[PDB]
């Protein structure tokens, strides 16, 4: 089997990285001392894209775990999957950057960028094959959009013939007090756009909506985020964890849902999704494409999907499945683009994740995700018209000129989506 | 692992030094000679009180401070009534006054004294290995008090560019002042300290006199004693335990969005004779008349707001007079993500002075809250500027000692510049 390397930069890359592979060696019937006890023989089959083959059965993950405070480290360590990471890939600094992405950018990002890059040769010259890299960070915090993009920089030059798939979070203003976030979102929004091939836009605004709406939970508290995107996390590496038709090994997935190389920002979404119950596959359907249900604010009705994965995790019936979702293309067709056609691929997992008896994961390149670039751009205009904390950002040597690149990169990138929108077949 | 270093310039700058480290020493029980009851057991720093207070091999706890001042008299006064406290060598005095001219302090008095209290101050910074920067004591007013805190803040920007300076500055009034010419120097000092400062507590005397005249003339002792309490309690968080604005960076970050708009406005409420509750004094803070500036805030937008509770006030209370306070339509932030009350509260009480002039309280408030409301101050003082300036009133003072004729309409320029800046944040 090929390999994946795992990187997580932030703290919040480093808690839903944790969560995620809690509810990854769950599934995969992985204990904490790295011995497989699960009762599947799917489970042992394609673990080597994310579990490192130890000694004496030990199956560890590939896991880069970076940061700039060790608080971060001594809370992973203190959690239950700490003994189960590798030890030796632990990488963190001294101070943290605190939301200055030109500090984890330039300086400290910078500083710190060497011996992460040492230990990327170190794990990839032991590759037999190298399939890619999966990213995991925030765009609003200080040393994880900096050092994510800083990484994704020096990736590209080492490795130009290996994708690059990055779980970004976009910050909101409805979970978030720290005002300068606009400035890191949308520069690395523009690295991302011309250093990247992938993007899982995971938006932090509609988790706090599925949390208020459907969950009934007035408080956004951290765990239960992490918990959503774990799960969702988990729903979309089904097809790349486990056997199936759609396999979907990063350059499939790429290959399939991925247009063009600046459209290439996706919209993870999950329908069974319920807090720390008859499923049933036209609930799961119809809720599968509920603009209340995906988890980037976004309004399916007002943009086209260029490419549709849905994936079924559980026991259910294939037949009925894709009856349900041809019923659901023919009866909405104006909703999907009529020049690429067959644009939705089903595929069917036997292995649910466990606490759900069926699930029902969908990856969509909708041209919705314009209003999510449109939003963070406008709270970006409110926050450069005027300057605010400029002082910080261009005293490290970036200069104002950059602000004014990103935007009108950010602002062509939506002249796009609109102009391809509009055209129709 | 932390450092600062306090400065005071000036008459004001030294007496209100010489209260606050009074203060200090109150608040957190150090003996007056320097030593300590009870930590002076582990006999280290980063106690929580290493930021202000360095050890000696002695174990005596002698404050990081440095007095200057172009008249010895003060400066002898705190070496007479605190002797064995402040060491002699940091406490720096000076021959002649600049005498209420900003061009003598700034050109020719203070320039033949600028390079021993540099090289008094690189020496107080080599004992400090995690140092955050300065906390400038100073006055408006005066002629030491603007002039050398200008060419100190030129000569610290120049040196230190990698570090961030405070500014505690002292508006003039008309109650007391000893001058004429305060709006000259406190418009020439405003120039030249505007990219040197990073935060700028610019408190007036008409509002500490108008305070203990309606709740305790009163003299320069009990504004030295309610100016000393009021700093001490803006810096209270700086020397205890860890909630919020524990840092210069932290002061700088929470409440100073722009390169030049770094004046916040403090608010009192418990200013009693020497009970009340916690949404009487959360709404006393808002209220215009007790303010450290006489200015109203209802005719601007806040920009921040970092509410700093002292005493045994329970947290829960807090959230419920912050909402009575959000109810009322009198507040009107601004319209990019302007947050709210960043409310830090620290359990250890107030301590006031024996016998002084503010009673012990249990409950205590501060509002550090950045305003657009200063602008009308700077509107006074540049009115001022432009009655004096219109007939050349003065002028003469000023060029005698080198100061050009186009120093003046460059601050002017500069004050119009800065107006025109609140008027554009005041204007979406
Ligand atoms: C327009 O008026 C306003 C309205 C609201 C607010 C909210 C107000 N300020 C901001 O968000 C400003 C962020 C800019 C960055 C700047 C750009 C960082 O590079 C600076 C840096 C920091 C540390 C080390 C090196 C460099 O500071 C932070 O991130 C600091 C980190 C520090 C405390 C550790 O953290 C915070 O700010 C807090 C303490 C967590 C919360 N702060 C707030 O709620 C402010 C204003 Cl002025
Ligand atoms: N609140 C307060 N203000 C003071 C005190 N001493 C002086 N001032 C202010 O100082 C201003 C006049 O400046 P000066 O009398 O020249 O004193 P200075 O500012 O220290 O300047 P120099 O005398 O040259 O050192 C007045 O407007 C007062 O407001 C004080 O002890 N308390
Ligand atoms: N969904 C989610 N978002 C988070 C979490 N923790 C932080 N964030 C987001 O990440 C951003 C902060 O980035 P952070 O990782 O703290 O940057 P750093 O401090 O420089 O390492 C904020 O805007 C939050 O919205 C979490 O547990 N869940």
């Amino acid at each position: 089997m090929r390999e994946i390397v795992h990187l997580q930069i932030g703290q919040c890359g480093n808690q839903i990285g944790a969560k995620f592979w809690e509810v990854i060696s769950d599934e995969h019937g992985i204990d904490i001392a790295g011995n497989y006890c699960g009762n599947a023989s799917l489970q042992l089959e394609r673990i080597n894209v994310y579990f490192n083959e130890a000694y004496s059965h030990k199956y560890v993950p590939r896991s880069i775990l970076v940061d700039l405070e060790p608080g971060t480290m001594d809370s992973v360590r203190s959690s239950k999957i700490g003994p189960l990471f590798r030890p030796d890939n632990f990488i963190h600094g001294n101070s943290g950057a605190g939301n200055n992405w030109a500090k984890g950018h330039y300086t400290e990002g910078a500083e710190l960028i060497e011996n992460v890059m040492d230990v990327v040769r170190n794990e990839c010259e032991s590759c037999d094959c190298l399939q890619g890299f999966q990213l995991i960070h925030s765009l609003g915090g200080g040393t994880g959009s900096g050092m994510g993009t800083l990484l994704i920089n020096k990736i590209r030059e080492e490795y130009p013939d290996r994708i690059m798939n990055t779980f970004s979070v976009v910050p909101s203003p409805k979970v978030s007090d720290t005002v300068v976030e606009p400035y890191n979102a949308i520069l690395s929004i523009h690295q991302l756009i011309e250093n990247t091939d992938e993007t899982f836009c995971i938006d932090n605004e509609a988790l706090y909506d599925i949390c208020f709406r459907t969950l009934k939970l007035t408080n956004p508290t951290y765990g239960d985020l992490n918990h959503l995107v774990s799960l969702t996390m988990s729903g979309v590496t089904t097809s790349l964890r486990f056997p199936g038709q759609l396999n979907a090994d990063l350059r499939k997935l790429a290959v399939n849902m991925v247009p063009f190389p600046r459209l290439h920002f996706f919209m993870p979404g999950f329908a069974p999704l319920t807090a720390r119950r008859a499923l049933s596959v036209p609930e799961l359907t119809q809720q599968m494409f509920d603009a209340r249900n995906m988890m980037a604010a976004c309004d399916p009705r007002r943009g086209r999907y260029l490419t549709v994965a849905c994936i079924f995790r559980g026991r259910m019936s294939t037949r009925e499945v894709d009856e349900q979702l041809l019923s659901v293309q023919t009866k909405n067709s104006s909703y999907f683009v009529e020049w690429i056609p067959n644009n939705v691929k089903v595929a069917v997992c036997d292995i649910p994740p466990r606490g759900l008896k069926m699930a029902a994961t969908f990856i969509g390149n909708n041209t919705a995700i314009q209003e999510l670039f449109i939003r963070v751009s406008e709270q970006f205009s409110a926050m450069f018209r005027r300057k605010a904390f400029l002082h910080w950002y261009t005293g490290e040597g970036m200069d104002e000129m950059e602000f004014s690149e990103a935007e009108g990169n950010t602002n062509d990138l939506v002249s796009e989506y609109q102009q391809y929108q509009d055209a129709t077949a | 692992m932390r450092e600062c270093i306090s400065i005071h310039v000036g008459q004001a700058g030294v007496q209100i030094g010489n209260a606050c480290w009074e203060l200090y020493c109150l608040e957190h029980g150090i003996q007056p000679d320097g030593q300590m009851p009870s930590d002076k057991t582990i006999g280290g720093g980063d106690d929580s009180f290493n930021t202000f207070f360095s050890e000696t091999g002695a174990g005596k706890h002698v404050p990081r401070a440095v007095f200057v001042d172009l008249e010895p008299t003060v400066i002898d006064e705190v070496r007479t009534g605190y002797r064995q406290l402040f060491h002699p060598e940091q406490l720096i005095t000076g021959k002649e006054d600049a005498a209420n001219n900003y061009a003598r302090g700034h050109y020719t008095i203070g320039k033949e004294i600028i390079d021993l209290v540099l090289d008094r101050i690189r020496k107080l910074a080599d004992q400090c290995t995690g140092l955050q920067g300065f906390l400038v004591f100073h006055s408006f007013g005066g002629g030491t008090g603007s002039g050398f805190t200008s060419l100190l803040m030129e000569r610290l920007s120049v040196d230190y560019g990698k570090k961030s300076k405070l500014e505690f500055s002292i508006y003039p009034a008309p109650q007391v002042s000893t001058a004429v010419v305060e709006p000259y120097n406190s418009i020439l000092t405003t120039h030249t300290t505007l990219e040197h400062s990073d935060c700028a507590f610019m408190v007036d005397n008409e509002a500490i006199y108008d305070i203990c005249r309606r709740n305790l003339r009163p003299t320069y002792t009990n504004l030295n004693r309610l100016i000393g309490q009021i700093v001490s309690s803006i810096t209270a968080s700086l020397r205890f335990d860890g909630a919020l604005n524990v840092d210069l960076t932290e002061f700088q970050t929470n409440l100073v969005p722009y390169p030049r708009i770094h004046f916040p406005l403090a608010t009192y409420a418990p200013v009693i004779s020497a009970q009340l509750s916690v949404a009487e004094i959360t709404n006393a803070c808002f209220e215009p008349a007790n303010q450290m500036v006489k200015c109203d805030p209802r005719h601007g937008k806040y920009m921040a707001c970092c509410l700093l509770y002292r005493g045994d006030v329970v947290p829960k209370d807090v959230n419920a007079a912050i909402a009575t306070i959000k109810t009322k339509r009198t507040i009107q932030f601004v319209d990019w993500c302007p947050t709210g009350f960043k409310v830090g509260i620290n359990y250890q009480p107030p301590t006031v002075v024996p016998g002084g002039d503010l009673a012990k309280v249990q409950r205590a408030v501060c509002m550090l809250s950045n305003t657009t409301a200063i602008a009308e101050a700077w509107a006074r003082l540049d009115h001022k500027f432009d009655l004096m300036y219109a007939k050349r009133a003065f002028v003469h003072w000023y060029v005698g000692e080198g100061m050009e004729e186009g120093e003046f309409s460059e601050a002017r320029e500069d004050m119009a510049a800065l107006e025109k800046d609140y008027e554009e944040v005041g204007v979406d």
